[PDB]
């Protein structure tokens, strides 16, 4: 069936896995205790089935700490996740990613595993995992990089998709964020095949004029987050053509497997207030996935060049429209691809309109369009971490706390050298 | 040696030992090892009766330690007001100035003893002196933010 | 990371303790009897943090009262919240320490510091997920400064992944004209530089000059000075007793707060200032809260932020208050003050807002600082040192107790290389 498993790592990697699987119940049909009366074909890829009819997500919830997984045991979905793939400590990593990846985290990662053994004896066959987690805090970053580098040895041939949360100073709770941010990614680099970063900064930013919210908590930021994630899995819990499993995102997305950050564009984020909006045409919302404002990691893609462009289209989308749109695109805006590859785009079309969340803060749509897209103006973002690492590490500020958790002071170096590699290995593609 | 006796009478305040050691011929302005005089231990540990009792009995008001320390440089110091007035009464150096150019007006400032800042000043203390290190009375007030010091020194 | 250890030792620990007990148990809605009265959920979510649940709903406060003289036995008892604390938890010896630092910490109070530790770990053991310790002491004494700092060093040799938290209160000849003090507090900042990670300095002298000038109160006794101590004790706290997410515990602040091991003294700031007996319409708006937690009248140690340089801060908002507007103030203090934060640390300020406020208070606003301007408070304790120590005044008192002298040049010395620290990092660019 080429089943997938979900991993929910830290805070912001369980809240935003409750966002999204509390929307792909909804879009699936399924009830939250598991019943799903609708038939029980391709959602069975992220769902289990039990003997009594009960629709179990194949996801893992593990964080360092109970309070969050807490709120997954007695909320909305209590019934629907398997109790013991919600896996909880006594203690978190503190922002501190030795903390999650070498002392506290080595105290449940082989439990962890074990759970995560469990989920993959009852897969057909096993295409890989989809990790959430945070990118500043200490078990998101820490914990994270320590599971994926032992899903490496378990499943050297499973894929491993990652969705990661960018630090944003408006709801950051750490100054530590950008170490935890660097010291993940060096460590996670060669353990990830596809990475999708989530900036906080542009979710807020989105919700805040697109959705007229005056301060965006992470409720509105992660129901935000879920309709992108869900816009991007699409693929893999419905039939399709684009993207219909895990290696093929790699193999359209990721032309070198050190640059597998895509930068994902959705469109369009029309507020709930305005639900008696015109219903926008698909040129209007595809020329919009090539605004910057409307996209999940704060760059200017005109500043940079395209490898690859992936366009995934939701609800009443004519493919022909799509084509007028697209040739369009190519001819009036001057967008810029890589000599190397073919100035396409690929273009995947689900013609079932996007489900909203009852209390989101979205309105319904009759078509929307999630873009993407690998451009090497996503390295603003790398850039604008380094800064901020080289800033705090040059003073050595904060280093105490992670030396004195089982980690050598040579790691810092030794994963900002690998960050400056990756700039420039933005640099040699995009010139 | 009475003068040892003496030194420690006038330390732990033993007034009647003090009194009957003069009468034995004990050294009054005797001396320890770092210098400091019976005058010296009894205005550092506020035996006001002692210093009165030495001083009716020839004791240099103005003795200097090894470090040039004088009776009111201590009793500055530790902030034994009634003790300052009675050296001062004595003809104690009030611009007297130890190893370190602090004089007990520099002491009295540091040590935050505002009343023996003000009975100092009124006995005609240098504020323009300067220590080893080129700071005045009045430059430790405004270094240290002590207002209330500065104000006293203002007048 | 839960339950917080208190303890209270020395005169000035129990009386600026018992303060914070009854200013915290009226927050939290617990009468002096243990029962809980007040009417809101959120003074319950963390109850656990500082009170132990005994038998019928009666929250026992988690704390250790500690001192050499019996007559602060009785003083404890005499208040209002006496009757709360646990017979058990009351470890006080025959005879006091005399303002003798070396009494406390290597005759008189090492022979009583073993009872101590028996009662620490009694209620460490009943302790599902402890955090750490808090105590509550004074520097200038013998029993506070001796016993105090040697409590902390045993106390972290048996639990040295836990946080040691320090409310310390700095002497001043304003307050209490004992020429000894400035010994005492050398002595034990000396100890509080390797043995704490968290050290909130509470100077007696600014306490009496916000008393004497900000509060014209032309005679201020202790429960004036203890009144703007409860204040601040309850305000720094806010985060650790009531739901949140920025540092929700005290390896969290720590990490966040902590940029070098050494330099973990904090300055305090509350908002508004107001004196006992004499509250008055305080309608303080959120700009004028935020630009009286940056003003150096409403410290509370006697240092002047704009002499330094702020390497972390840490906002508390309490009370209901729009949460754009804390964002917009915070933002645009740090943009008229940009000179007064280093620039190699960015985001170095962090903001949370509770929405219970303190008694007596519609709005308030707790000011947390790790600011390079701190040394000025510890120059000022080393040239008083200094001028005690030149003239090796009432030297004996401490070599007498077996006290070695070298001992107090390397406190010296130890000292004016934290002060040489803080000013290397406030000259430090990010260039
Ligand atoms: N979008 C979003 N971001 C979140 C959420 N929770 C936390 N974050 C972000 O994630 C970072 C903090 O990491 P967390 O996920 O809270 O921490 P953690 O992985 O549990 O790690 P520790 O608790 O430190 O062990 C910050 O940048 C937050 O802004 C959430 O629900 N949604
Ligand atoms: N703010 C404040 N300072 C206090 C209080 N009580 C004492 N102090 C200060 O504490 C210092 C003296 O230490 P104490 O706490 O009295 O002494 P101790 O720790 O009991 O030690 P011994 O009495 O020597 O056994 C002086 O600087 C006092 O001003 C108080 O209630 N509030
Ligand atoms: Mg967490």
């Amino acid at each position: 069936m080429r089943e997938c498993i979900s991993i929910h790592v830290g805070q912001a990697g369980v809240q935003i896995g409750n966002a999204c699987w509390e929307l792909y119940c909804l879009e699936h049909g399924i009830q939250p205790d598991g019943q799903m009366p609708s038939d029980k074909d391709s959602f069975n890829t992220f769902f289990s089935e039990t003997g009594a009819g009960k629709h179990v997500p194949r996801a893992v919830f593990v964080d360092l700490e109970p309070t969050v997984i807490d709120e997954v045991r007695t909320g909305t979905y209590r019934q629907l996740f398997h109790p013991e793939q919600l896996i909880t400590g006594k203690e978190d990593a503190a922002n501190n990613y030795a903390r999650g990846h070498y002392t506290i985290g080595k105290e449940i990662i082989d439990l962890v595993l074990d759970r995560i053994r469990k989920l993959a004896d009852q897969c057909t066959g096993l295409q890989g995992f989809l990790v959430f987690h945070s990118f500043g805090g200490g078990t998101g970053s820490g914990f994270t990089s320590l599971l994926m580098e032992r899903l490496s040895v378990d499943y050297g041939k499973k894929s491993k998709l990652e969705f990661s949360i960018y630090p944003a100073p408006q709801v950051s709770t750490a100054v530590v964020e950008p170490y935890n941010s660097i010291l993940t990614t060096h460590t996670t680099l060669e353990h990830s095949d596809c990475a999708f970063m989530v900036d906080n900064e542009a979710i807020y930013d989105i919700c805040r004029r697109n959705l007229d919210i005056e301060r965006p908590t992470y409720t509105n930021l992660n129901r935000l987050i879920s309709q992108i994630v869900s816009s991007i899995t699409a693929s893999l819990r419905f039939d399709g053509a684009l993207n219909v499993d895990l290696t093929e995102f790699q193999t359209n997305l990721v032309p070198y497997p050190r640059i597998h950050f895509p930068l994902a564009t959705y469109a369009p984020v029309i507020s709930a207030e305005k639900a008696y909006h015109e219903q926008l045409s698909v040129a209007e919302i595809t020329n919009a996935c090539f605004e910057p404002a409307n996209q999940m990691v704060k760059c200017d893609p005109r500043h940079g060049k395209y490898m690859a462009c992936c366009l995934l289209y939701r609800g009443d989308v004519v493919p022909k429209d799509v084509n007028a749109a697209i040739a369009t695109i190519k001819t009036k805006r001057s967008i810029q691809f890589v000599d190397w590859c073919p100035t396409g785009f690929k273009v995947g079309i689900n013609y079932q309109p996007p489900t909203v969340v009852p209390g989101g803060d979205l309105a319904k749509v009759q078509r929307a369009v999630c873009m993407l897209s690998n451009t090497t103006a996503i390295a603003e973002a790398w850039a604008r971490l380094d800064h901020k690492f080289d800033l705090m590490y040059a003073k050595r500020a904060f280093v105490h706390w992670y030396v004195g958790e089982g980690m050598e002071e040579g790691e810092f170096s030794e994963a900002r050298e690998d960050m400056a590699a990756l700039e420039k290995d933005y640099e040699e593609v995009g010139v | 040696d009475l003068g040892k006796k003496l030194l420690e009478a006038a330390r732990a305040g033993q007034d009647d030992e003090v009194r009957i050691l003069m009468a034995n011929g004990a050294d009054v302005n005797a001396t320890d090892a770092s210098g400091l005089t019976p005058l010296h231990l009894a205005a550092t540990y506020g035996h006001l009766e002692i210093v009165e009792v030495l001083l009716k009995h020839g004791a240099d008001v103005n003795a200097i330690d090894i470090m040039g320390s004088t009776p009111l440089h201590l009793a500055a110091l530790i902030g034994h007001l009634e003790i300052v007035e009675v050296l001062l009464k004595h003809g104690a150096d009030v611009n007297a100035v130890d190893t370190w150019g602090d004089t007990p007006l520099h002491l009295a400032a540091i040590m935050g003893h505002l009343e023996i800042v003000e009975v100092l000043l009124k006995h005609g203390a240098d504020v323009n002196a300067q220590d080893k290190f080129g700071k005045t009375a009045f430059d430790i007030s405004i270094d240290n933010g002590n207002e209330d010091l500065a104000e006293i020194l203002q007048k | 990371m839960r339950e917080i250890v208190h303890i209270q030792a020395g005169q000035c620990g129990n009386q600026i303790g018992a303060k914070f007990w009854e200013v915290i148990s009226d927050e939290h809605g617990i009468d002096p009897t243990g029962s809980y009265h007040g009417d809101s959920d959120l003074q319950l979510e963390r109850i656990n943090v500082y009170y132990n649940e005994a038998t019928g709903n009666k929250y026992v406060p988690r704390a250790i009262l500690v001192d050499l003289e019996p007559g602060t036995m009785d003083s404890v008892r005499s208040g209002p919240f006496g009757q709360i604390f646990r017979p058990d938890n009351f470890v006080f010896g025959q005879s006091g320490a005399g303002n003798n630092w070396a009494k406390g910490h290597y005759t008189e109070g090492a022979e009583l510091v073993d009872s101590v530790l028996d009662v620490v770990r009694k209620e460490s053991e009943s302790c599902d997920c402890l955090q750490g310790f808090q105590l509550t002491h004074s520097l200038g004494g013998g029993t506070g400064s001796g016993m105090g700092t040697l409590l902390i060093s045993k106390i972290r040799e048996e639990y040295p992944d836990r946080i040691m938290n320090t409310f310390s209160v700095m002497p001043s000849p304003k307050v209490s004209d004992t020429v000894v003090e400035p010994y005492n507090a050398t002595l034990s900042v000396h100890q509080l530089v390797e043995n704490t990670d968290e050290t909130y300095c509470i100077d007696n002298e600014a306490l009496y000059d916000i008393c004497f000038r900000t509060l014209k109160l032309t005679t201020p006794t202790y429960g004036d000075l203890n009144h703007l101590v409860s204040a601040t004790m309850s305000g720094v706290t806010t985060c650790l007793r009531f739901p949140g997410q920025l540092n929700a515990d005290l390896r969290k602040l720590a990490v966040n707060m902590v940029p070098f091991p050494r330099l973990h003294f904090f300055m305090p700031g509350f908002a508004p200032l107001t004196s006992r007996g004499s509250q008055q319409y305080r309608a303080l708006t959120v700009p004028e809260l935020t630009q009286q937690m940056f003003d150096s009248k409403n410290m509370m140690a006697a240092c002047d932020p704009r002499h330094g340089r702020y390497l972390t801060v840490a906002a508390i908002f309490r009370g209901r208050m729009s949460m754009k507007e804390v964002d917009e103030q915070m933002l645009n203090v740090q943009n008229k003050n940009s000179s007064y934060f280093v620039e190699w640390i960015p985001n170095n300020v962090k903001t949370a807002v509770c929405d219970i406020p303190p008694r007596g208070l519609k709005m308030s606003a707790t000011f947390i600082g790790n600011s390079t301007a701190i040394q000025e408070l510890f120059k000022r304790i080393s040239e008083q040192f200094t001028a005690m120590f030149r003239r090796k005044a009432f030297l004996h008192w401490y070599t007498g107790e077996g006290m070695d002298e070298m001992e107090f040049t390397e406190a010296e010395s130890n000292m004016n290389d934290l002060v040489s620290e803080y000013q290397q990092y406030q000259d430090a660019t990010a260039d």
